[PDB]
């Protein structure tokens, strides 16, 4: 009984989190009401990792949603799945963040973030023996920005020992809401690198891209984008959800050999436009698996090296015809995997495949290559703040200049210390 | 796609064999570190062997026969005709040799006095010739109080073996010569004659009244091109081809070389090969051999083969690296990873 | 080729064959290890939460 | 009669465990519910099989043994599985969080909290040992507990019974079935704390058990409970002349005695023949000579290396099944001509030799075919120190750039026990070359 405690904060936060457990609870035969409706004694299995179960055998999820706008959550609760939240789960204010990370670190997100806690607590306190969380919020809004590393820092004194896990939202000019991104990203990135042990890197540019390139969408929406992020957050938790020959700290031994170089690319495989129904073998879901195009941190890996490469395959396939796949990619590029880390590609089974496929391949790889990403929002941070553009959100909320300069200054450091590893 | 890792930027044949690789556009080269390879062209001196055939779906080939040495060293050469069943100790292709270790340090001193005073009392030739691995470090004479007082001036073992005092003269010139064969031994242990050989000539006529001077007693191409003063004067580089060396038989001999040369080579080198295979053969190992050997052989003036050494890292003539090289990669490389005549060796048969 | 020892009984026998013939940390010391490591932890943990605290 | 006491640590300690006390009862004629008609001593008895069982006055034959993990999700499968009626509650003892295949964490982090009651639970069991000759560790190499934990209870057991001998069967890690990156790093960290510990050490590499299982049962991608199975057996072949009439290996201290002349050197490498699919059509039975000849051959050897090049200290035949030793000494006498067997000059040339009437018994519906004679050669080469070499390469590369230290260091280890752990590899590695090469 290793629990998992889930926290989404901010629109972001809570619309890809809302996404997430409704893809996963028809996985394991959730129904919208909490009642189980599977075939398979393997949805069950590893259920109580992601749910509580309740009177008259009723599974709730543990997770808890978090704003500082009524907006969004009630847009979840009269969801398809919005009735199978604990309706106590329920934390949100009414002041709204304003695209501002000072609001949700600061003010506004300081007034709420022990009622949230409390929900926390709860959650923990009934767990048999909990392995740690996971967040899914935004980095470049107000609330899962600022509030939600405010969440991790305050989670993080209160179960030092347990571990942090988030899936983030990382802001492009080409998907926009606000100019004031790159600096809500760079001080919530800061964070991360303290406070987390593993960050899921996801681009809103990859998701744009290859929504437009790839699957062909003409003019993509965020429901588009997330339906990627489902079905990414899906598979990279199969290790968790289901039964094979893996908990976050053992994940996190074998994918982390820095402390501070704990962020991911995610991908996911196959995905086609609507040629749907052609059955996708075991060279292609791993050419794509592996290809640019297919990640979602929007960074070339062929131009960085891969640290620790995590790859899971779902469904019914040739186990023998998977391992001859994986170890011809790396034998057909290791230039791009350091030598210094031996077996550092690692392949998993799941029998079970994702809702319509006969079968998925997704990849979890701890890539150099992620500083191009750290590296357009300095850019794009330093554009700005060279002119102290737009600084008077922040310092009408009582941070100082200096704040920022050191934000700019660890994110630089991140990047120089890919760098060195690169090489 | 295949990859290979070079870990011996000294080799003159394998530098060629690489080069012939990538012009293929099949086989990649990698850090000569990396353990994802399927060919090592690996280092001379501690191989690491132990670690190859460990890597998951990846078949591995190297270059060198583990235990090899045997075959390839001075002493060890000695010790292995000496000791093995195969060869024996009357072997009749292999000079009476000796092996000594300084007195500075099992050894055969007093076997080889015994010997020795066997053929100064009976009025025979007694001239020795004592050598090393660690020379560059040669010394002839026909008094063993000068062979074994040279060998303990040094600090490494020294190996005492009869030197043949009536060698095949070439004419014009009254000199000396040896003959270097190329053999390859692939995965399957099938042993591959090179049809091309080379004879290194001494440019100075051969003198049997003076070993001081050893330039034209020793036939080494550094030796000749550094202290002969004849050096290129009858072949170019002191390099008779076998055609040319073919054509002499002929014409003074009234011989071949398939005949009076070709068939003790031959026989020779299956001998030495077959006779440490059960020690180096790959055949049921997590990993594959292959080897490039050079064996140095001395012919007498009876027309009589006999075996100098067996060199493990040898260099070939100029004139033979495209054909050699090209070959190694058919045979050796491509064999075991094939790619998307008349062959140039002479298979040698034999029972596994 | 020499045989010694040979040893008989109903679940079977055992001999030698011969071819050729020849020519700690204390209790106390390891509960010190231990509670030094413990001592360690313990140490990075107060300066998590020291930093934390600032 | 002396008592033995196993003990198995971490997963693979527990599954090896869980499939050697299988084979064990099946051989022995004891049922899953702990009866065994034969034994027509009831609750009691001296006999050789009751080395390795205690019996209760109900007829009941309890295995001598304690099953230690530090999450329960294996032990579970004991609790519950055929054999769930052999133990009783106290044999097996579960955490409820593992060591993230951190030896840190398992040696220290855990093992401290821990420590005292698997001691408690093992002093229950010599408690009932008139005799106690010693213990057999099951354990892997990679596993957090397997590395971490096994460490501390060895250096707390030379405490607790200074004078018993302490066997171990340790899994060399093999990348074909490990997710763990990080398993070089246990791997020696556990060898240099368990080294002075640890009387005679049977290492399998599941790189070796791997190949065998495809190659000879055809069985494309091996499964945990196909390494167990074939594992068992081996395991079993060592074990037998504990468990049954004998006079050679007929207590832990005769296996240093027999392969350990030197301490450090005390990793015999094991060879075991011959191995048939039970799926074939119907094999030919092999000979003496031929069973004999394939103790040579690397194919089978639970360790990839290569004797040829190496030396030899000692030399064990285990025989099983319809042997007589007038066919192994023609058999012997056969390979010496033909193979390549070098032994050291400070020990003779000779191989002791143990012949068990009966033959192999195979897991019914299992993948191993029965055999009308069967041979474990335990042999004790310097080649093995290949096996040293590989890992503590492996360790040279990630420690270089400090890959992945934090997260022992993290849990209370000092970073110059990695150095340390790694120079006594350095010297174990020279001890080989010492006695095996000129
Ligand atoms: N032969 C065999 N090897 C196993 C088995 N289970 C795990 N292994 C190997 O053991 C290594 C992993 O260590 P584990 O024993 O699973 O870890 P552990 O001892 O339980 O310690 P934790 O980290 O706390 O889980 C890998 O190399 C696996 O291949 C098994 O049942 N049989
Ligand atoms: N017993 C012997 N009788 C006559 N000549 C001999 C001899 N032993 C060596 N030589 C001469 O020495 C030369 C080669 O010596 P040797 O081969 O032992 O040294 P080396 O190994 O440095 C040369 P390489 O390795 O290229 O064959 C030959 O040209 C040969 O003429
Ligand atoms: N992928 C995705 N990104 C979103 C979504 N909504 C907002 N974003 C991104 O998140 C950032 C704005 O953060 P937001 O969640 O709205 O701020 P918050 O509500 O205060 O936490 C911008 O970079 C948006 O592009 C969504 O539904 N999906
Ligand atoms: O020009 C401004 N900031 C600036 C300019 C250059 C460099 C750095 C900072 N601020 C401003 C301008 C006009 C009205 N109010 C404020
Ligand atoms: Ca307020
Ligand atoms: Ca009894
Ligand atoms: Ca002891
Ligand atoms: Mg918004
Ligand atoms: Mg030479
Ligand atoms: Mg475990």
């Amino acid at each position: 009984m290793r629990e998992i405690v889930h926290i989404q904060a901010g629109q972001c936060g809570n619309q890809i989190g809302a996404k997430f457990w409704e893809v996963i609870s028809d996985e394991h035969g959730i129904d919208p009401t909490g009642s189980y409706h599977g075939d398979s004694d393997l949805q069950l299995e590893r259920i109580n990792v992601y749910y509580n179960e309740a009177t008259g055998n009723k599974y709730v999820p543990r997770a808890i949603l978090v704003d500082l706008e009524p907006g969004t959550m009630d847009s979840v609760r009269s969801g398809p799945f919005g009735q199978i939240f604990r309706p106590d789960n329920f934390v949100f204010g009414q002041s709204g963040a304003g695209n501002n990370w000072a609001k949700g670190h600061y003010t506004e997100g300081a007034e709420l973030v022990d009622s949230v806690l409390d929900v926390v607590r709860k959650e923990s306190e009934s767990c048999d023996c909990l392995q740690g969380f996971q967040l899914t919020h935004s980095l470049g809004g107000g609330t899962g920005s600022g509030m939600g590393t405010l969440l991790i820092s305050k989670i993080r004194e209160e179960y030092p020992d347990r571990i942090m896990n988030t899936f983030s939202v990382m802001p492009s000019p080409k998907v926009s809401d606000t100019v004031v991104e790159p600096y809500n990203a760079t001080l919530s990135v800061h964070q991360l690198v303290e406070n987390t042990d593993e960050t899921y890197c996801i681009d809103n540019e990859a998701l744009y891209d290859i929504c437009f390139r790839t699957l062909k969408l003409t003019t993509p929406t965020y429901g588009d984008l997330n339906h990627l992020v489902s079905a990414t957050m899906s598979g990279v938790t199969t290790c968790l959800r289901f039964p094979g020959q893996a908990d976050l700290r053992k994940l996190a031994v074998n994918m982390v050999p820095f402390p501070r170089l704990h962020f991911f690319m995610p991908g996911f495989a196959p995905l086609t436009s609507r040629q749907q129904y052609r059955a996708l073998t075991v060279p292609e879901l791993t050419q794509q698996m592996f290809d640019s195009k297919n990640m979602m941190a929007a960074c070339d890996p062929r131009h960085g090296r891969y640290l620790t490469v995590a790859a899971i395959f779902r469904g019914r396939m040739s186990m023998k015809e998977v391992d001859e796949q994986m170890l011809n990619v790396q034998n057909k590029n290791s230039s791009y995997f350091v030598e210094w880390i031996p077996n550092n590609v690692k392949t998993a089974v799941c029998d079970i495949p994702p809702r319509g496929l006969k079968m998925s391949a997704t990849f979890i790889g701890n890539s150099t290559a992620i500083q191009e990403l750290f590296k357009r929002i300095s850019e794009q941070f330093t554009a700005m703040f060279r002119r102290k553009a737009f600084l008077h959100w922040y310092t009408g909320e009582g941070m100082d200049e200096m704040e920022f300069t050191e934000a700019e200054s660890n994110m630089n450091d991140l990047v120089s210390e890919y760098q060195q590893y690169q090489d | 796609m295949y990859t290979f890792v070079v870990r011996d930027e000294n080799s003159s044949v394998y530098a060629e064999v690489s080069r012939l690789l990538l012009a293929t556009g099949q086989w990649k080269r990698l850090r000569k570190d990396n353990p994802r390879f399927n060919l090592m062209l690996g280092e001379r001196n501690r191989l690491p062997f132990g670690r190859l055939g460990h890597e998951p779906g990846l078949v591995q080939l190297v270059n060198y026969y583990r235990g090899a040495d045997k075959l390839c060293r001075k002493a060890s050469l000695v010790k292995l005709i000496k000791t093995s069943p195969e060869l024996s100790e009357s072997c009749t292709w292999f000079p009476e040799s000796y092996v000594i270790y300084p007195t500075n340090l099992t050894d055969e001193r007093e076997v080889f006095l015994a010997a020795y005073n066997r053929r100064r009392e009976g009025r025979e030739g007694n001239v020795w010739i004592a050598k090393s691995s660690a020379g560059a470090g040669i010394l002839i004479s026909s008094e063993a109080s000068e062979l074994l007082d040279f060998i303990d001036e040094q600090g490494q073992v020294h190996v005492i073996q009869k030197y043949l005092e009536k060698p095949l003269l070439l004419e014009p010139g009254h000199r000396k010569f040896d003959i270097r064969s190329w053999v390859l031994v692939d995965h399957l242990y099938n042993i591959y004659l090179y049809r091309e050989g080379v004879l290194r000539t001494s440019s100075e006529p051969y003198n049997s009244a003076n070993f001081q001077d050893k330039t034209c007693h020793l036939t080494n191409h550094c030796i000749q091109k550094e202290y002969s003063k004849n050096y290129g004067r009858y072949e170019e580089g002191n390099e008779m081809f076998f055609e040319e060396f073919n054509q002499y038989l002929m014409d003074a001999l009234n011989t071949t070389l398939e005949n009076s040369i070709l068939l003790q080579i031959k026989h020779i080198i299956r001998s030495c090969l077959m006779c440490i295979e059960p020690a180096i053969s790959t055949k049921h190992l997590h990993y594959q051999s292959f080897q490039l050997f050079g064996f140095d052989f001395m012919v007498d003036e009876e027309l009589k083969v006999w075996l100098i050494e067996v060199n493990g890292a040898p260099a070939c003539a100029q004139k033979l690296y495209a054909e050699l090289c090209q070959g190694i990669v058919d045979v050796a490389i491509s064999s075991v990873f094939p790619l998307a005549p008349t062959s140039i060796f002479i298979k040698l048969h034999h029972h596994h | 080729m020499e045989v010694i020892e040979l040893n008989k009984c109903t679940s079977g026998q055992s001999f030698e064959v011969i071819l050729k013939p020849p020519s700690d940390p204390s209790l106390e010391e390891i509960q010190k290890k231990l509670e030094a490591a413990e001592e360690r932890r313990k140490y990075q943990e107060a300066e998590l939460l020291k930093h934390l605290a600032e | 009669m002396r008592e033995c006491i196993s003990i198995h640590v971490g997963q693979a300690g527990v599954q090896i465990g869980n499939a050697c006390w299988e084979l064990y009862c099946l051989e022995h004629g004891i049922q899953p519910d702990g009866q065994m008609p034969s034994d027509k001593t009831i609750g009691g008895g001296d006999d050789s099989f009751n080395t390795f069982f205690s019996e209760t006055g109900a007829g009941k034959h309890v295995p001598r043994a304690v099953f230690v993990d530090l999450e329960p999700t294996v032990i579970d499968e004991v609790r519950t599985g055929t054999y769930r009626q052999l133990f009783h509650p106290e044999q097996l003892i579960t955490g409820k969080e593992d060591a993230a295949n951190n030896y840190a964490r398992g040696h220290y982090t855990i093992g401290k909290e821990i420590i005292d009651l698997v001691l408690d639970r093992i002093r229950k069991l010599a408690d009932q040992c008139t005799g106690l000759q010693g213990f057999l560790v099951f354990h892997s190499f990679g596993g957090g507990t397997g590395s971490g934990f096994t460490s501390l209870l060895m250096e707390r057991l030379s405490v607790d019974y200074g004078k018993k001998s302490k066997l171990e069967f340790s899994i060399y890690p093999a990348p074909q079935v490990s997710t763990a990156v990080v398993e070089p790093y246990n791997s020696i960290l556990t060898t240099h704390t368990t080294l002075e510990h640890s009387d005679c050490a049977f290492m399998v590499d599941n790189e070796a058990i791997y190949d065998i299982c495809r190659r000879n049962l055809d069985i494309e991608r091996p499964t945990y409970t196909n390494l167990n199975r074939l594992i068992s057996q081996i395991v079993s072949s060592i074990t037998a002349s504990l468990r049954f009439d004998g006079a050679l290996n007929v207590d832990l201290t005769e296996f240093q005695t027999n392969l350990v002349p030197y301490p450090r050197i005390h990793f015999p490498l094991a060879t075991y023949a011959p191995v048939i699919s039970a799926e074939k059509a119907y094999h030919e039975q092999l000979s003496v000579a031929e069973i004999t000849n394939a103790c040579f051959e690397p194919a089978n050897q639970m360790v990839k290396c290569d004797p040829r090049h190496g030396k030899y200290m000692a030399c064990c035949l285990l025989y099983r099944g319809d042997v007589v030793p007038k066919d192994v000494n023609a058999a012997i006498a056969t390979i010496k001509t033909k193979r390549s067997i070098q032994f050291v000059d400070w020990c003779p040339t000779g191989f002791k030799v143990g012949i068990n009437y009966q033959p192999p018994t195979v897991v019914p519906g299992g993948d191993l075919a029965k055999v009308q004679r069967a041979v474990c050669m335990l042999s004790n080469t310097t080649a093995i120190a290949e096996a040293w070499a590989r890992l503590d390469h492996k360790f040279d590369l990630m420690y270089a750039k400090r890959a992945f230290v934090h997260w022992y260091v993290g849990e209370g280890m000092e970073e110059g026990e990695f150095s340390e752990a790694r120079e006594d590899m350095a010297a174990l590695e020279k001890d080989y070359e010492e006695v095996g090469v000129d």
